[PDB]
């Protein structure tokens, strides 16, 4: 039945996860009590992918809410859709992770991990045919980063034949909670490279840049940044949630989007960039523009290994095809010649809320190395001076673990460079 | 009796199967419930109640496509045991279709095939419908073809294979699945009819004036061609009366078993009253590359065999006069060791179309089946795409993680290289 | 050992302990095994009051550890603006180069500490020369 199990960990993970649920519930016609009130049968056709059927024609998100900080329970439960979640799916600790990856991965997180897995098991066992897991988290904190990656590795050992998909929020000094963010993110990337099938790189640096460019914000709130995350999350899951020409799940997406196992970090994009009707050529140009990417990398500095594009709304499907082929013909140098027909387009008749037409971009680009280089350079600046190292070693971590994570991220950067320079011999 | 069992594997196989059985019912006068107000007994079994049941098996690794058959217009035509579904698909991965996922349903599928075979008194063999591109269409078909060669050693096996096209919803790994299935099926198939999605797309756009053809539009055209090929097995003519004859008439060299099908006329139902096309006009159209099922240049190739299958108001002397003109005005080069003659079949029933469909009802139609070395161009297109990706080992990890050895990609490509050489050797 | 105690107090931000140890003869310029002084530690960990107290009682503003790191490099790396301004005012070498070839400006820029980048440039930080 192609069910997905959704997990949200830490402060960022729960904030973006709640916004995803509010946005997709609106699209599917599901109110906060779990009742359906829409006008289309297409809204309920694939409802089972994200929602469990409850008593008396009600729908309940297949969602697990995790945090080491107790205050997260309260904020979610007080949100507009707070009541929609199953109360026994809230797995919360009391001490917090103090923005420390080691606390999330080895201490507080290791103590709560079994309780989460019991909830994951209960949801998984009730699925007719589990597609896989979707995890929302930041890489810059302690819980989403440390505990999220511990959870991923434990799920990978218990469900080895199921897809692991993440929506991973990359830290930026432009939007920063602490200077230990490069350590937390590097330690996490190392885990993501090995244990996830596909990761959507949601870069806080790119979110800040979009908000500055579009709303002239030098001081955006997490609400401003999250508007872009929820629009993107809705767009990238369109073909999982809605009936259409496409007969596909997360594995089929991973198969066609990931040519090399480690190179599974996507650069998401979105058009039009609104705030809290464009023509098909305008949507297409905007979708391929550096200014519309949710990862702070210039696509023009690399090459696309693979591209997926999802158009939503009533538009000329002939115009979409012509526009997509035009991008590939006129700008052949930005796509690898050794993966034939590596740009795929899908069209969904249903547009998102407050928009008549939209386009969602999913790029597997070698330019993503710029994001990893940025984190690596900040990691190295901090690690060379051993600043804050006792926070991690005090939790039992060894300095070699830092050196190893550093080397693996640099190996990932060199792998992207190798394919960027590869020729179709 | 001389029964033929049709097997539809994966989405493309099942959907084309739907269009074929819809058209067979209309041709034979069978209603969607199996009732009829017999030469067609080769394809349809008959119950005590007078219900005509297709000798068909439908297999898919995920249930969505077959569920539409189970609840649609023809829900009472097939018995539930003939419609087999798994829970998880092959996710465009040949290795999942063949190894990991396929191994879980193979025995059940063979058990269901055996139940149909037991109802036969003179089983000729099988007609296998599948895509080259899908993980199920590629992987599961090759596993089933391997098992059918062991379990039914003397039986003929023919294929109707959907060849991938960028204009028609292809996927990036489809050139791999195509080469993988071709390699493993080659020694288990007697004759295979490739259907290039781009050729069908081109015909629908050019002749039916459909800008963006749906799977329904494409499949109604494919079923019209498939029916033209299987008519001889369902109406008891004088040409291609048994599955064995397809090999005898079209395949002098066993590995070179891919005949080019050319069909005419394809006319829009929504176009102004036109004077009906003569035998000479529809025959001339058989040598027009635009009417081929597979895109290739036959002037670059040599003919090994050629069959012309007419349907409707077709006088034998008019066919003989049309063929005489073709040996004069046109340059049809046969290989120095082949008879040079054209084999002719005529079925006098007026051609049948789906009521309200895109195709106009015609007085006379023709399907030419020619074994030409020009079809090697379609193998070269797939091989080039395979080569680009394989040189970098792009996507190979997905296959290796699903019970397949990496060496199988090299063994498959070497076999394709030998097949391209077989064509080149015959072509001179 | 008073030296070890003052290094710990400056790192932990124990304002009262720092003043008590210094009254007992604690070496204001004591070093740990890596060459870090109480001023390096107070500058890294954002203890402004301790930075000011150490500077008033003989702390070397431009002391180098074994890797050539000065308190200014560390304050600029971690992003402590007020500490950066206090060190500069007390004569910290704005263009000090550590073993990796980094200056305080380079560290502030890599870590995205824009206000510190501005403050360093205003106090004569040389961008084109290390
Ligand atoms: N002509 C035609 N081609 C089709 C149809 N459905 C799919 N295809 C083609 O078949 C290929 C995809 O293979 P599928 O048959 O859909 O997939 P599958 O065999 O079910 O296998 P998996 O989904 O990978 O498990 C592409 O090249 C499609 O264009 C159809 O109804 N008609
Ligand atoms: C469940 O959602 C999706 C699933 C898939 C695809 C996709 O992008 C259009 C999706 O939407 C984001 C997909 C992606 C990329 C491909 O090539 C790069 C491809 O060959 C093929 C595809 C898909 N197939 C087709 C014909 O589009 C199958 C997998
Ligand atoms: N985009 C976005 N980033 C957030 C949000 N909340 C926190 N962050 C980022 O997440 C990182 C801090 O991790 P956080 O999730 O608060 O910590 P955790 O609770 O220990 O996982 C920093 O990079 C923050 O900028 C949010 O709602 N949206
Ligand atoms: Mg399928």
């Amino acid at each position: 039945m192609r069910e997905i199990v959704h997990i949200q960990a830490g402060q960022c993970g729960n904030q973006i996860g709640a916004k995803f649920w509010e946005v997709i519930s609106d699209e599917h016609g599901i109110d906060p009590t779990g009742s359906y009130h829409g006008d289309s049968d297409l809204q309920l056709e694939r409802i089972n992918v994200y929602y469990n059927e409850a008593t008396g024609n009600k729908y309940v998100p297949r969602a697990i809410l995790v945090d080491l900080e107790p205050g997260t329970m309260d904020s979610v439960r007080s949100g507009p859709f707070g009541q929609i979640f199953r109360p026994d799916n809230f797995v919360f600790g009391q001490s917090g992770a103090g923005n420390n990856w080691a606390k999330g991965h080895y201490t507080e997180g290791a103590e709560l991990v079994d309780s989460v897995l019991d909830v994951v098991r209960k949801e998984s066992e009730s699925c007719d045919c589990l597609q896989g897991f979707q995890l929302t988290h930041s890489l810059g904190g302690g819980t989403g980063s440390g505990m999220g990656t511990l959870l991923i590795s434990k799920i990978r050992e218990e469900y080895p034949d199921r897809i692991m998909n993440t929506f991973s929020v990359m830290p930026s000094p432009k939007v920063s909670d602490t200077v230990v963010e490069p350590y937390n993110a590097t330690l996490s990337v190392h885990q993501l490279v090995e244990n996830t099938d596909e990761t959507y790189c949601i870069d806080n640096e790119a979110l800040y840049d979009i908000c500055f460019r579009t709303l002239k914000l030098t001081t955006p709130t997490y609400g401003d940044l999250n508007h872009l995350v929820s629009a993107t999350m809705s767009g990238v899951t369109t073909c999982l949630r809605f009936p259409g020409q496409l007969n596909a799940d997360l594995r089929k997406l991973a198969v066609n989007m990931v040519p090399f196992p480690r190179l599974h970090f996507f650069m998401p994009g979105f058009a039009p960039l609104t705030s809290r009707a464009l023509t098909v050529p305008e949507l297409t140009q905007q979708m391929f523009d550096s200014k519309n990417m949710m990862a702070a990398c210039d696509p023009r500095h690399g090459r696309y290994l693979t591209v997926a594009a999802i158009f939503r709304g009533r538009m000329s499907m002939k115009e979409v095809d012509e526009q997509m082929l035009n991008v590939q013909n006129k700008n052949s140098s930005y796509f690898v010649e050794w993966i034939p027909n590596n740009v795929k387009t899908a069209v969904c008749d249903i547009p998102p809320r407050g928009l008549k037409m939209s386009a969602t971009f999913i790029g597997n680009s070698t330019a993503i190395q710029e994001l990893f280089k940025r984190i690596s350079e900040q990691f190295t600046a901090m690690f060379r001076r051993k600043a804050f190292l006792h926070w991690y070693t005090g939790e039992g971590m060894d300095e070699m673990e830092f050196t190893e994570a550093e080397s693996n991220m640099n190996d990932l950067v060199s792998e992207y460079q190798q394919y960027q320079d590869a020729t179709a011999d | 009796m001389r029964e033929c069992i049709s097997i539809h594997v994966g989405q493309a196989g099942v959907q084309i199967g739907n269009a074929c059985w819809e058209l067979y019912c209309l041709e034979h006068g069978i209603q969607p419930d199996g009732q009829m107000p017999d030469s067609f007994n080769t394809f349809f079994s008959e119950t005590g109640a007078g219900k005509h049941v297709p000798r068909a098996v439908f297999v898919d690794l995920e249930p969505t496509v077959i569920d539409e058959v189970r609840t649609g217009t023809y829900r009472q035509l097939f018995h539930p045991e003939q419609l087999i579904t798994g829970k998880e698909d092959a996710a465009n991965n040949y290795a999942r279709g063949h190894y990991t996922i396929g191994k879980e349903i193979i025995d059940l599928v063979l058990d269901r095939i055996r139940k149909l075979a037991d109802q036969c008194t003179g089983l000729q063999g099988f007609l296998v419908f599948h895509s080259f591109g899908g993980g199920t269409g590629s992987g599961f078909t090759s596993l089933l073809m391997e098992r059918l060669s062991v379990d039914y050693g003397k039986k003929s096996k023919l294929e109707f294979s959907i060849y991938p096209a960028p204009q028609v919803s292809t996927a990036v790994v489809e050139p791999y699945n195509s080469i993988l299935t071709t390699h493993t099926t080659l020694e288990h198939s007697d004759c295979a009819f490739m259907v290039d999605n781009e050729a069908i797309y081109d015909i629908c756009r050019r002749n039916l004036d459909i800008e963006r053809p749906t799977y329904t539009n494409l499949n109604r055209l494919i079923s019209q061609i498939v029916s033209s090929i299987t008519a001889s097995l369902r109406f008891d003519g004088a040409l291609n009366v048994d599955l064995t004859e397809f090999q005898t008439n079209l395949v002098p060299y066993p590995r070179i078993h891919f005949p080019l099908a050319t069909y005419a006329p394809v006319i829009s139902a929504e176009k102004a009253y036109h004077e009906q096309l003569s035998v000479a006009e529809i025959t001339n159209a058989c040598f027009e590359p635009a009417n081929q099922m597979v895109k290739c240049d036959p002037r670059h190739g040599k003919y090994m065999a050629c069959c012309l299958l007419y349907r409707g108001d077709v006088v034998p002397k008019d066919v003989n006069a049309a063929i005489a003109t073709i040996k004069t005005k046109r340059s049809i080069q046969f290989v120095d060791w082949c008879p040079t003659g054209f084999k002719v079949g005529i079925n006098y029933q007026p051609p049948t179309v789906v009521p309200g469909g895109d195709l106009a009802k015609v007085q006379r139609a023709v399907c030419m089946l020619s074994n030409t070395t020009a079809i090697a161009e379609a193998w070269a297109r797939l091989d080039h795409k395979f080569d680009l990706m394989y040189a970098k080992r792009a996507f190979v990890h997905w296959y290796v993680g699903e019970g397949m050895e990496e060496g199988e990609f090299s063994e498959a490509r070497e076999d394709m290289a030998a097949l391209e050489k077989d064509y080149e050797e015959v072509g001179v | 050992d008073l030296g070890k105690k003052l290094l710990e107090a400056a790192r932990a931000g124990q304002d009262d302990e720092v003043r008590v140890l210094m009254a007992n003869g604690a070496d204001v310029n004591a070093t740990d095994a890596s060459g870090l002084t109480p001023l390096h530690l107070a500058a890294t960990y954002g203890h402004l009051e301790i930075v000011e107290v150490l500077l008033k009682h003989g702390a070397d503003v431009s002391a180098s550890d074994l890797m050539g790191s000065t308190p200014l490099h560390l304050a600029a790396l971690i992003g402590h603006l007020e500490i950066v301004e206090v060190l500069l005012k007390h004569g910290a070498d704005v263009n000090a180069v550590d073993t990796w070839g980094d200056t305080p400006l380079r560290l502030a820029a890599v870590m995205g500490h824009l206000k510190i980048v501005e403050a360093l440039l205003k106090h004569g930080a040389d961008v084109n020369a290390q």
